[PDB]
This record gives structure tokens, C-alpha cells and sequence, in this order.
């Protein structure tokens, strides 16, 4: 309720400022699309990666090391595949 | 200003899903789905709630509706049916709220105890390591097979996307 | 030179200084002089909760130390 | 040659190659494992005493059992 | 059961009806599939948190990354349709008749 | 189904350590060594039988042990132990590295006198 | 495409089916179905006509809503009795939505409209892989969840699938819609036995897959879409005629021929129950679907149509594909009547 | 030490609330008076509605949901 | 069908995700641990149908652990009778903080 | 009193933004060659107050979309100084860096909505490309943030401000920090990396800028935290944030805008292998130096 109250105050002051700001007068490109899906897939691999530092204290350090390097290596390999296959040209 | 804030936020959640299930213009739909995902994240962050909804808040509300609005803006661009279905969905919401409140139980095909419920809930037990965060801090010791097939399906999704969008 | 730009920079440096200093002022003012607790985990929440229970005044900062012994 | 055309690519492969190869050989991974093992999250249980076993020290100052000591001893 | 579970399932089935019956565009249909993804996510997450079933906490995040790449495949297909025609209507699919 | 049985109210009046939490963390270790020879009996009862309403008498025994321990530390050295726990008291989430010199003072107290 | 890329994608379709066959955890089943979908889309649209774009669009929408409905069934299962063991469910509602998820998955008569549409608008290789593997893998799921099925589900979906896949097929002159209607007919035969003795269903699965592989290799003898093209296959080659004859009547299932082993043993260990009206109705509709097989036979291998010059020009050249595995599957799909005691090879 | 105090407090609230379940339904028909729902007499941990009932707002909000939107 | 490569290769690489009563990552249980352990040890070496004949009691006990629906039913009946008696006029409430 | 905490948090940031406008105009003049503004008002402070007043006076879609773009931009600008530990942060979020990423994504939403409601195809394709180059750097920002807190254990960021007492964290990852700072330049939408109410839109932009400056100063360096006297820490922290903001001006006033395809080509094929290699080195290496940080 602390941060709910703060969030609500931000919303109310922003609406107050908007109402003061308002009341006082009164074909495409295919290359656009690949950027979005490239972001979407690398952002999903981000979503897998980023809870790593919570995990970084285990007793099976070798397994965590190997699968962590597997994840980043696959991310770089997908980058390498679109790199060799001219995936972001312009 | 009272106890049943989970039920209240769940009412706003059902409001949002109805508000884009009435098939609007798709950017009105994207607005409604952003509001729906925000209050669902609020709900899960109210059931404690430390991590996982906020984790997906980046992804589902940080990496999905952006791409939907993107591909809506570069594809294409009031009516009685949309507004009528919205009002009737709101009416079914109103009727289900009424049968929760002024009765004992509600059955669709279940039995739901009709009262706002903090129950069930933890009895203040000593975690000290924030249980769901260490649950997500699995997949990296025990999770051998799962991240292997997950990253593999990610790589196959990459090559599939580029091939369908004209490899090469 | 910079002889007429340090007024604006100084005033804006005060205007960035003020919320942290006011927040620390209010954190000390609203605890009887203590520091506000920070329970990241449920264990520190339970410890803080029994602390505010045994103060009697529903206010944990009092902390009733070594006086309800015997 | 190999360096002038794509320099940051070579530097990235170099630091990636050492970040793969170097976790094999190190004099410190056993220390990482022992430090990571010996930090008790949960509660180490008391047990019904023994079948007259020459282990499980009774007093928490009795030096029979397993001990972490090299934190002070580097 | 509870009170929250009935409302989340009601939201799910309304999202399912919005997925099934759909009038003019396909983007709104795939977007309702995304909403159904959200509903399954929230449902499984609140189940696992209320159980304190800490072990298989993989379910919600891996469910969502996978149904996310499902939506990525869908957006690729929809943009392919809108390339090879003018719009993304349910019309222009009237050929290849049964 | 079968109905439960509990001990009544006249079994659950045992005088409790009505001290705060900051001091209770501040005197942790020497409580862990001086007393707490019989609390592991309570812990063994609690793990081998996960039924409170069976093990509570060992809870009474550890209650009176801890009360005797705080009696012993109150009526003797140290009085600047009170300054020690109120020094660790205002330091947010509690660290043992911040208010350290008074911890060494309290330790010199307890090693000399007791 | 690259051949590297296709060997990777076929490896992933195989990987999805092996994960579905192999696991004891419901999330792995769902990921298997999804990965199978994800990889099976670019086997379609090997060309780039709008036919394949629309067909893959329809297949994607139906398949993805089936997968999300399956995940709904799993989540209901764990709202109830909570464990990830692939076994008996604990809700008739969960079993209901799960059977309807599979009925949208592999094609049953309420849910079957996408199958002829998607099989016409693609080349034959994509149709081959989709029919064979996409109808192989969810039968494993049914074999794992057989003890907790309301039989009215499988009964209704099975009977209705047999009769719809029968009655569709009298009008279609396109080869691929004929083959998809035959597919729904065998899905009815492969599903109605399931709550009685599933060894029958898995043997029927192996039979149907071998038959349909023979059929698509014979329609890859040259790229044919109507029946008229098969009359020209008569004029250019004599032995493709007699193999279309034998394999079409084995799809029909006559007792001297190996397509009768699915009907025969299933009627046997169906009526060692006392369902009799249901088997005899199923066998009457099995008589019905043989008609379009028979009119294809009458069109090409038995009568002879008028034909066209430049087939004179085609006489010189070899039909020099490699047939992938034609002869083994032919005489293993047709002459395998006297080995019905290889039923019990299975378990 | 805290575990012993927590045992005594939860047994105290259970005794209070079963005494008041015996009072609050003093004349209703049917109704055995102390029905555990289960079939095995073990120690259930209750579900924070029997630990905290009839409190009207203050302790239930500031003792269940207080931590989550606190800090 | 279903194969047993999970069994023959021996490494139970998926039987850790499956149920409770395993290596939860730091050794804590769930809420309904002992119910699951009792029901599993009820129906372990049993042929899944006389399990349904003779493990019904503990399985209902487990479902009442997980859902606690009957306990909520009793609790709601208590609260609605509390409401009707406090509306009708017996003990303007002392049952909290003043016994 | 908590409402007074709220008002002292979210009101003086607007005065901070206005005086940032005067500071950036003055210092960019003294870079270029310009006194000014020094005429209206003593040394130019009444001049920005009058700037905001005059822009409020003037008399200038789908009023739904037309209002919901700047309302979201400015409520992001308000909400996004919640967990920044000016020593006592306003809400002690147990995880806040993921909240930083999520609200950057919400800013992407705001720009896309205003571009859709602009309703003219040249502004539409311009806003589309700006969305793509805003979203193209939240990858790198996320992964560098991951590697810099992996050296420090937990998402809490108060543990981070503990751990930067010994060394400034700019030393044990300098190229990683440099690449994060270039990505902050990209996310702020300024040079080199590139209709109303412009007051609100402008305001949200500059508040996001000062947020990234303060988050840079907290994430990478700082001062020693005095027990029971945080005023000295606040002073040295604020002066470091201001020197980095002047450095941000100093980078502004000297470089041309990139070509857009050069920007994307540079991001992918120049940051993205180098960030990945540095991040896998910060994965594999603290397990090799006997040093994994204590998540508490
Ligand atoms: C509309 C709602 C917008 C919410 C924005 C996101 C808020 C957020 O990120 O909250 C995270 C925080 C998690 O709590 P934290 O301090 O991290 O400690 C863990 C245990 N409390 O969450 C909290 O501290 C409280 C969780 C939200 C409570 C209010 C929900 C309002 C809806």
C-alpha cells in the first residue's frame, strides 16, 4: 500500500499536469520485421539467462558452468547463423 | 480500502480480458492486453510474489506487445457488435459478482466458496531464502534436460523464422 | 568562463540533494531516532513482528530492552 | 590478415576461448566448492545418539567432527 | 476451491471465446491467443506458489518462453499473408476451397 | 472424522522471554554455547515427532534456560552490553561488522569476569 | 533452404516425437508437441505459392489452439491432485479437454475441417511427414492416459470420424483430399479400439503408416494431383498401374490382402466384449469408404483413358527419381495377411 | 527459542478458536463440535484462517498481507 | 506407446521434476509433503485398480490437504452463523482481545 | 509523513529537469562559444521557469490515444526513481534492476502509441524506426547489468551499494561498463543516437536521462557510507551524478548523428559478440577466483 499509494500519486499528479496542459486553451519493409523477431528470440534467451546469479551458489558447480556456457554459446551461435546467412542486411 | 484486494484485482483482470475479447481495433486490443498483464502481475506479486510475475513483466509486457504493436503498425489499420458484446460480458461479470457476494457458493462446474479469501496462506514460516527465487535458482543445477531442449527449440525457432521470412 | 554557470549548477545540485536528505531526515524522525528495518526475507519479518508484539505499544522501535527481565 | 579485418571478433574469440579453457585447470575450484558447501542455510539436525560410533561430536566446542578453518587461514 | 481461481478460469474461457469467434482481422485472433497464454501462466503460477511446491517452479517461465516463440511463428505467418495480399483479413483466405 | 485434542489454557502459561529481537540477535553466540545443551533435545523431539502438543515440556525447559541466561547476563557484566545492543540496534538490517569494537569490549568483559 | 537446414529440421521433428514418446513429465509432452509444430511449419511452404501460405496459416491456428487447450488440461490436472506423473487424470473435465485437444490435434470429425485444406495446398513430402508423424505421436499420449477416459468421448469422436471421413470422399476428385479423407477414416478405426485393447490400435498405427507411405511414394512416381494424371501414368508406365491397384484395394481392406488385418483382429477383440451394433456399424461405413478407392481404380488401372501425345516424347527418358523405400513397403503392406500372429510382436 | 514461542502461540490461538467454535454454534442441529476434516490424527498446520478469524481487518491485514506490500 | 529409455539409461533426468519428496534445492518441503508420501507408499507396488479400491481414504485426505475446501466450508458456515447471531443480538463482540 | 516522502520524491524532479535544461543550454553554449541565457532573469533561471509557463499557455490522435501516450510517459518518469538508493531508497525492493528494464520497455510503448496516434505515414515510419532503435539496445543493457551484478550477488541493489565501498566497480569491469554507458546514450535518444504536449514528452525524456545518470553512478561507483550520517554520502553521490551529466553534455556537443543502418550494424556485429564474450567471462571467472558473492 506504500508503493500502491506512490503509484497512484504519480498517476494523479500526471493527470493533473495533463489536464492543466489541455484545459487552458479550452507498404513496409521486410527488414523492419526481422529486427522485432530477432529481438524477441534473443530477449527470450535473456529471460532464460538472467536468474543465473541467484543460482550461482550450488554444490554441482561443473554442471552449472557447463549449461551456462551452453546457453550463451547457443545465443552466440544463433547470432552467428544469422550473421553468416546475412540475416540483418540493409 | 478493505481486505479482498485479490478479488478486486481479479475483477479488473476479467474486465481487461473482456475489453479486448470484444474484438476491437487491434491497437485498442493491445492497450487492453497491457492493462490485463499489469494487473495479473499485480495479483501474482500479491500472492508473494517476490520474483516471478515481475520476471515475466519484462517479457510478456516488455517483449511481446511491443512486437504486436510493431507488426500492427506496419501491416494495416463505434460498431454495435463490439460495444454490445462488451456490455453483455460486463453484465455476466456483474451477475457473477452478485452471486459470489449475496450467496454461499458458486458453481460453474466446481464448488467455489463464496467469500474473499486470504486462505490458504503461509503461517509466517521461516524461509530466509525466498522460496520461489530459489526455485527459479534451479534449472541450472538439476535442470539438465530442460534448458537443453529449450535452447534447442529457441535455435530452431530462429532458423524457422528466417527461412519463412525468406531464407536467404 | 564557467563564472556564470555555477549558479544554475549549484541550485540544481541542491535540487538533486534534497530528496535523499529529506528521506533520511524523515526515516530518523519516524522511528524515534532509529533506522527503519529492511526485511527482505520472511525470517526478518517474523523477527520484526515479534519485536513489535513485545513492545506492547504496537511500535517496535521502543524495543523494551533488558527491563521485562524479572 | 586475421587481425586487421575483424579485430573485435578476434578479441571476442580470445577472451571466450580463455573463458572456456580456463575453468578446466585451476587451483581454486575445490575452494569454491568447499566454501559453497559449508554455509548452512537450514538447520543441522540433532540425532538420537549412536550405535556407539566414533564420530558425531557432542559438544559444539568438541574438536572431533568436520571443521571449516581456512577462512581465517587464507 | 477458492475465489480467485473461478475468476481466472472465467477470464480464460472468455479469452477462449474471443480466440474462437473472431470477425475481420487475424492479428486480434493471435493477440487473444497471447491473452490465453497469460491466463495459463497466472493460473499455474498461483497454484505453485500456494502449494509452496518450490521444486518444479520451471513451469511458468518455460511455458511463457515457449508460447512466446509460438507467437513469434504466428507473427511471421501473419506478416507473410499481409505481404502476399493487401491486408490481413479473414477474406483473401477464401481461396483453396474445401 | 475424529476430533482433535489439545492441552488447555492452564498448561500454556509459561513465562516467556519478553525481551526484544535486536538484543536477542546481539547476544546470539554465547547463548549458543553457554545454554543450548538441552534445546537440541527440544529440536530432536520436534523433528522426530512433528506434533507440537507432544514436545512442549522441552519448550518450557528451554524457556527457563534462556530466562536464567538473561538473568545471569543482566545482574553482572556488562552494563555497556546495553550500549552494545543499542549500537547494533539502529544499524538497519543487522551486521556484525559495523558495531564491532563494542563487541570486543563485551567479549573482554566476559572473558575476564566469567 | 539448405540440405543442412532440412536435415536439422527433420532431426527436430524426430526429436519432438521422441520427447513425446519418452518422457514422464507433462511439461515435456507439451514442449514436444510445440517443437513438432514449430519445425513442421517450414516443411510446408517449400514453394511459395499462396496455397501453402493459407494452408500453413490454417494449420498453425488450429494446432496452436489445440496445444494451449492441452496445457489447460494439464493445469486443471494440477489444480486437482498435484504431481507431474503422466498417468490417470483426476477430473473428468481434464480428461474431456485433453481428448478434445487430441481430437483437434490429429483430426476428428468435429475438428477435422483443416485436414483436407492443409493437405491440398502443399507438396506431397510435407503431407507425408504430417500424416505419418503427426498421427503417430499423440497416439502415444492416448496410450499413456487410457485408464481415465470417459468412453463416450472416444466413441462419439470415433464413429463420427468414420462416417464423416466416409461421406467426404465421394465428391473429391483431388488426390490429396481423397488421401486426407482416408486419413480421417483410419483415425476412426485407430481410435475406437482404444479403451479395450490398445495393442490393436498401435498395430493399426503401424499398418496405416506403412500403407500411406506406399501411397505417397506411388504418387511421387510422378507429380500427380488429379486422377487424369494417373491415367497418363498408365500410358507412361505399366507397373505403377498394378501397384496402384494392389495398394488401393489394400487401403480398401479385402481379406486376401494385408489391409484386412486392421479390421479383422479389431472386430475380434472388440466383440469379445459385447459391443456388436457398434462394430457392425463401423464395418458398414468401412464398406462405404472403399468406393472412392474403387472409382480411382476404375479410372486408371482397369479401364484405359484417352491420352495425349508428347507421352511419345516421354517414353525415351527414365522415371529417374530415387523411390525412397518402395518395394519393401509394397510387399510388406500387401502380402502380410498370413502373419496376423505378428500382432503380439508389440508388447 | 522462537520456535518454542511460536508453538505456544499457535496452540493458544487454536485453543481460543476451538473454544469459540464451541460457543458460537451452541444450538445448531447436525454438527459435531470439533470435527477435524482429516482421517489421520497427525498435526495439520492450519491455514491462517483458523489462526486468524473474526478479527475484522487490522491484525489479519497487518499479519498476512502486511509483509508483501511492506518493504 | 511409451518407452523406458529413462529407465534403461539409469540417469533419472526427469524423475526429479516430477513429485515432491525429492531433492528440493535447499531441503525444504512443500505444504502437503506427508500426504503425498503416505499416498504414494499406499499405492506403490499396487496394480492401479485395487489401488483405487484401497487407497481412496488417503487420496481424499491428500486432496483435502491441497484444496482445504471442506475446511473452508466449515469456516464459512461458522462465519455466516456469526454474522446472523451478531445481527440478531448475542454478544456485541468480545471474542477477540477481551476473553 | 509518508505522503511528504512522496511529494519530496516526485515534485523536485520537475525542478531538477527544468534546471537541467538551463544547465545543458548554458554549458553547451560555453562549449560552443556562447554566453546565454543571461538576459531574462539573473544568470538564466527565470528564463526556464518562463519557458515552462509559456509552453503551458499556448493554444494548440483519438483523444484516448492522444492522451494515453504522454500520461504513460510521465508516469514512468515519476515512478522510476523508486528504488535508487540515495542512501535510504523510498521502497526497499528486493529486486529492482528488473524493474528498471521493465519500465524502459514501457517507455517503448509510449513512443509507439504516440507514433500511431500521430496518423501520418512519414511520422509513422519515423516512429517505427525509433521504436526499433530504442528496443535494439535493451538486450545489451540487460546482459551487462546481469554481469555487473553477478559480481555482487543479488538484485537488491542495497547489497550493491554495500559492495562498492572497497573499490569502484568501474575498475573490475571497465569495457563492460563503457558499453553500458554507450547503451545509455542509445536509450536516452540523444545525439549521436537518433505533435504534443511537448512539455510532457520532453519532460519524460529528460527525467529518463537523469535516471540513467543516477543509475550509472549507483551501479558503478560511489562513496563510503558514513554510519548515522548519510548527508556526506548524498553530497558526493550527487556531485558524481552531476559530473557524469556534464560528461554526457560533453559527449553530446561534439558528434554527428549516426546513419540508422550504421547504428544497427554497429550494435549487432560490434557490441553483441563483445558483450557476450565479456559476460561469459564474468560467468566462468568468479568461480575460478574462489569468489562467489553471497546472496544472503
Ligand atoms: C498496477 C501495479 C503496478 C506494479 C508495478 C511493479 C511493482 C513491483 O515490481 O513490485 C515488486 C515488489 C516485490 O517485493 P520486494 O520488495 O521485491 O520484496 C519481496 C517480498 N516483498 O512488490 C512489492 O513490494 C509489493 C507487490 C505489489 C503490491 C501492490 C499491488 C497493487 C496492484
Amino acid at each position: 500500500m506504500n508503493l500502491m499509494i506512490t503509484l497512484l500519486t504519480n498517476f494523479t499528479l500526471a493527470t493533473l499536469l495533463v489536464t492543466i496542459a489541455f484545459w487552458l486553451p479550452q507498404p513496409f519493409s521486410m527488414k523492419f520485421f526481422l529486427v522485432a523477431i530477432t529481438f524477441l528470440l534473443f530477449d527470450l534467451e535473456i529471460a532464460l539467462l538472467l536468474p543465473l546469479p541467484w543460482a550461482s551458489q550450488t554444490t554441482n558447480l561443473n554442471t552449472m558452468l557447463t549449461m551456462a556456457l551452453l546457453l550463451i554459446f547457443l545465443l552466440a551461435v544463433s547470432l552467428a547463423y544469422e550473421w553468416t546467412q546475412k540475416g540483418l542486411e540493409w | 480500502m478493505m481486505t479482498y484486494i485479490v478479488f478486486i484485482l481479479s475483477i479488473i483482470f476479467v474486465m481487461g480480458f473482456v475489453g479486448f475479447s470484444s474484438k476491437p481495433s487491434p491497437i485498442y486490443g493491445g492497450l487492453g492486453l497491457i492493462v490485463s498483464g499489469g494487473v495479473g502481475c499485480g495479483i501474482v506479486l500479491n500472492f508473494g510474489g517476490s520474483f516471478l510475475g515481475l520476471m515475466v513483466f519484462l517479457i510478456y509486457l516488455g517483449g511481446m506487445m511491443v512486437v504486436f504493436g510493431y507488426t500492427t503498425a506496419m501491416a494495416t489499420e463505434s460498431n454495435k457488435v463490439v460495444l454490445g458484446t462488451f456490455i453483455t460480458g460486463l453484465l455476466m461479470e456483474f451477475l457473477m459478482v452478485y452471486y459470489v457476494l449475496k450467496d454461499k457458493e458458486v458453481e460453474i462446474v466446481f464448488k467455489f466458496n463464496g467469500m474473499g479469501d486470504w486462505v490458504i496462506y503461509d503461517t509466517g514460516d521461516s524461509g530466509f531464502f525466498s522460496e520461489e527465487a530459489m526455485g527459479i535458482a534451479a534449472l541450472y543445477s538439476y535442470g539438465t534436460w530442460l534448458v537443453i531442449v529449450t535452447g534447442w527449440s529457441l535455435l530452431i525457432g530462429v532458423v524457422v523464422i528466417m527461412e519463412i521470412t525468406r531464407g536467404n | 568562463m564557467w563564472f556564470e554557470v555555477l549558479p544554475g549548477i549549484a541550485v540544481m545540485g541542491v535540487c538533486l540533494f534534497i530528496p535523499g536528505m529529506a528521506t533520511a531526515r524523515i526515516h530518523r524522525f519516524s522511528n524515534g531516532g532509529r533506522e527503519k528495518r529492511v526485511a527482505h526475507y520472511s525470517y526478518q519479518w517474523y523477527l520484526m513482528e515479534r519485536d513489535r508484539r513485545v513492545s506492547g505499544v504496537n511500535r517496535y522501535y521502543v524495543s523494551k530492552g533488558l527491563e521485562n527481565i524479572d | 590478415n586475421v587481425w586487421a579485418k575483424e579485430p573485435v571478433l578476434v578479441a571476442s574469440f580470445a577472451i571466450a576461448g580463455l573463458a572456456v579453457i580456463l575453468p578446466t585447470l585451476s587451483p581454486y575450484t575445490k575452494y569454491s566448492l568447499m566454501i559453497n558447501r559449508a554455509t548452512p542455510y537450514n538447520y543441522p539436525v540433532p540425532l538420537r545418539d549412536d550405535g556407539n560410533m566414533p564420530d558425531v561430536p557432542s559438544h559444539p566446542q568438541d574438536p572431533q567432527g568436520p571443521s571449516l578453518e581456512w577462512l581465517k587461514r587464507l | 476451491m477458492s475465489l480467485v481461481y473461478m475468476n481466472i478460469m472465467m477470464a480464460f474461457t472468455v479469452s477462449l471465446t474471443g480466440l474462437l469467434m473472431y470477425r475481420s482481422h487475424l492479428m486480434s485472433s493471435l493477440l487473444c491467443l497471447e491473452g490465453m497464454m497469460l491466463s495459463l501462466f497466472i493460473l499455474a503460477t498461483l497454484m505453485i506458489l500456494n502449494s509452496h511446491f518450490t521444486l518444479a517452479s520451471m513451469m511458468p517461465i518455460i511455458l511463457l518462453v515457449f508460447a512466446a516463440c509460438e507467437a513469434a511463428l504466428g507473427l511471421s505467418l501473419l506478416v507473410m499473408v499481409s505481404n502476399t495480399y493487401g491486408t490481413d483479413y479473414v477474406q483473401n483466405l477464401n481461396l483453396l476451397q474445401c | 472424522p475424529g476430533i482433535v485434542e489439545l492441552p488447555s489454557l492452564e498448561d500454556l502459561k509459561v513465562q516467556e522471554v519478553k525481551v526484544s529481537s535486536s538484543v536477542l540477535k546481539a547476544a546470539a553466540h554465547h547463548y549458543g554455547a553457554q545454554c543450548d545443551k538441552p534445546n537440541k533435545e527440544f529440536m530432536l523431539c520436534r523433528w522426530e515427532e512433528k506434533d507440537p502438543r507432544r514436545c512442549l515440556e522441552e519448550g518450557k525447559l528451554v524457556n527457563q534456560c534462556a530466562l536464567e541466561f538473561f538473568r545471569q547476563i543482566k545482574r553482572h557484566c556488562a552494563e555497556p552490553f546495553t550500549e552494545y545492543w543499542t549500537c547494533i540496534d539502529y544499524s538497519g538490517l543487522q551486521l556484525f561488522r559495523r558495531c564491532r569494537k563494542e563487541q570486543a569490549q563485551f567479549d573482554k568483559c566476559v572473558l575476564d569476569k566469567l | 533452404m539448405n540440405p543442412i537446414i532440412l536435415i536439422i529440421i527433420l532431426m527436430t521433428v524426430m526429436l519432438g516425437t521422441i520427447i513425446v514418446m519418452i518422457s514422464t513429465h507433462w511439461l515435456l509432452i507439451w514442449i514436444g508437441f510445440e517443437m513438432n509444430m514449430l519445425a513442421i511449419i517450414p516443411i510446408m511452404m517449400k514453394k511459395h505459392n499462396p496455397r501453402a501460405t493459407e494452408a500453413s496459416t490454417k494449420y498453425f491456428l488450429t494446432q496452436s489452439t489445440a496445444s494451449m487447450l492441452l496445457m489447460m488440461a494439464i493445469i486443471i490436472n494440477l489444480m486437482f491432485s498435484g504431481q507431474w506423473t503422466v498417468m490417470k487424470l483426476f477430473n473428468p473435465m481434464a480428461s474431456m479437454l485433453m481428448t478434445m485437444a487430441l481430437a483437434m490435434k490429429l483430426g476428428m470429425a468435429p475438428f477435422h475441417f483443416w485436414v483436407p485444406e492443409v493437405t491440398q495446398g502443399i507438396p506431397l513430402s510435407s503431407g507425408l511427414i504430417l500424416l505419418t508423424w503427426q498421427k503417430l505421436a499423440p497416439m502415444s499420449v492416448l496410450y499413456q492416459i487410457l485408464p481415465s477416459i470417459n468412453l463416450d468421448l472416444i466413441l462419439t469422436l470415433s464413429i463420427l470420424s468414420i462416417t464423416i471421413g466416409g461421406w467426404g470422399g465421394l465428391n473429391q476428385t483431388q488426390l490429396r483430399k481423397i488421401m486426407a479423407y482416408s486419413s480421417i477414416a483410419h483415425m476412426g478405426w485407430m481410435t475406437a479400439v482404444l479403451l479395450y485393447n490398445p495393442t490393436m490400435t498401435l498395430l493399426n498405427l503401424i499398418i496405416y503408416i506403412i500403407m500411406t507411405s506406399t501411397m505417397f511414394t506411388l504418387f511421387m512416381a510422378n507429380s500427380t494431383t488429379t486422377t487424369l494424371s494417373l491415367s497418363h501414368t498408365w500410358n507412361k508406365a505399366p507397373i505403377m498401374t498394378i501397384l496402384v491397384l494392389i495398394t488401393l484395394l489394400s487401403m480398401g481392406g479385402l481379406p486376401p490382402l494385408s489391409g484386412f488385418m486392421p479390421k479383422w483382429m479389431i472386430i475380434q477383440e472388440m466383440t469379445k466384449n459385447d459391443s456388436i451394433i457398434l462394430p457392425t456399424l463401423m464395418a458398414i461405413t468401412a464398406l462405404l469408404n472403399l468406393y472412392f478407392y474403387m472409382r480411382l481404380t476404375y479410372s486408371t488401372a482397369l479401364t484405359m483413358f484417352p491420352s495425349t501425345n508428347n507421352m511419345k516424347m516421354k517414353w525415351q527418358f527414365p522415371t529417374t527419381k530415387r523411390m525412397t523405400l518402395l518395394p519393401t513397403m509394397t510387399v510388406l503392406s500387401t502380402m502380410l495377411l498370413p502373419l496376423t500372429p505378428i500382432l503380439s510382436i508389440l508388447e | 527459542l522462537l520456535q518454542a514461542e511460536k508453538d505456544r502461540r499457535v496452540l493458544q490461538m487454536l485453543r481460543e478458536n476451538l473454544e469459540e467454535e464451541a460457543t458460537i454454534m451452541k444450538d445448531v442441529p447436525g454438527w459435531k463440535v470439533g470435527e477435524s476434516v482429516f482421517h489421520t490424527t497427525r498435526w495439520v498446520t492450519p491455514m491462517m484462517g483458523e489462526l486468524y478469524g473474526l478479527r475484522t481487518g487490522e491484525e489479519i491485514l497487518s499479519s498476512t498481507y502486511g509483509f508483501i506490500w511492506y518493504t | 506407446p511409451f518407452f523406458d529409455v529413462q529407465k534403461k539409461l539409469g540417469v533419472d533426468l526427469d524423475h526429479w521434476m516430477t513429485i515432491q519428496s525429492a531433492e528440493q534445492p535447499h531441503r525444504i518441503p512443500a505444504r502437503c509433503h506427508a500426504f503425498e508420501k503416505e499416498w504414494i507408499e499406499c499405492a506403490h507396488g499396487i496394480g492401479s485398480i485395487r489401488a483405487e479400491k484401497e487407497c481412496k481414504i488417503e487420496f481424499e485426505d491428500f486432496r483435502e490437504c491441497l484444496l482445504r475446501q471442506k475446511t473452508m466450508k466449515r469456516l464459512n458456515a461458522i462465519k455466516r452463523q456469526r454474522d446472523k447471531l451478531i445481527k440478531e443480538g448475542k454478544y456485541t463482540p468480545p471474542p477477540h482481545h477481551s476473553g | 509523513m509518508f505522503m511528504i516522502n512522496v511529494l519530496t520524491l516526485i515534485i523536485p524532479i520537475l525542478l531538477a529537469v527544468a534546471f537541467l535544461t538551463l544547465v545543458e543550454r548554458k554549458v553547451l553554449g560555453y562549449m560552443q562559444f556562447r554566453k546565454g541565457p543571461n538576459v531574462v532573469g539573473p544568470y538564466g533561471l527565470l528564463q526556464p521557469i518562463a519557458d515552462a509557463i509559456k509552453l503551458f499557455i499556448k493554444e494548440p490522435s483519438s483523444i484516448s490515444m492522444f492522451i494515453l501516450a504522454p500520461i504513460l510517459a510521465l508516469t514512468l518518469a515519476l515512478t522510476m526513481w523508486i528504488p535508487l538508493p540515495m542512501p535510504y531508497p523510498l521502497i526497499n525492493m528486493n529486486l529492482g534492476v528488473l524493474f528498471m528494464l521493465a519500465m524502459s520497455s514501457l517507455a517503448v510503448y509510449s513512443i509507439l502509441w504516440s507514433g500511431w496516434a500521430s496518423n501520418s505515414k512519414y511520422a509513422l515510419i519515423g516512429a517505427l524506426r525509433a521504436v526499433a532503435q530504442t528496443i535494439s539496445y535493451e538486450v545489451t543493457l540487460a546482459i551487462i547489468l546481469l554481469s555487473v551484478l553477478l559480481m555482487n550477488g543479488s538484485f537488491t541493489l542495497s547489497t550493491l551499494i554495500i559492495t562498492q565501498e572497497q573499490v569502484w566497480l568501474i575498475f573490475p569491469a571497465w569495457p563492460l561498463a563503457m558499453m553500458w554507458f554507450i547503451s545509455t546514450l542509445a536509450e536516452t535518444n540523444r545525439a549521436p543516437f537518433d505533435a504534443g504536449p511537448f512539455a510532457l514528452f520532453f519532460m519524460a525524456e529528460y527525467a529518463n536521462i537523469i535516471m540513467m545518470n543516477i543509475f550509472t553512478t549507483t551501479l558503478f561507483l560511489g562513496a563510503f557510507h558514513n554510519p548515522y550520517m548519510p548527508e556526506l554520502y548524498t553530497i558526493n553521490f550527487t556531485i558524481k551524478s552531476l559530473l557524469l551529466s556534464i560528461t554526457f553534455l560533453w559527449i553530446r556537443a561534439s558528434y554527428p548523428r549516426f546513419r540508422y543502418d550504421q547504428l544497427m550494424h554497429l550494435l549487432w556485429k560490434n557490441f553483441l559478440p563483445l558483450t557476450l564474450a565479456l559476460c561469459m567471462w564474468h560467468v566462468s571467472l568468479p568461480i575460478l577466483l574462489s569468489s562467489i558473492p553471497p546472496q544472503t
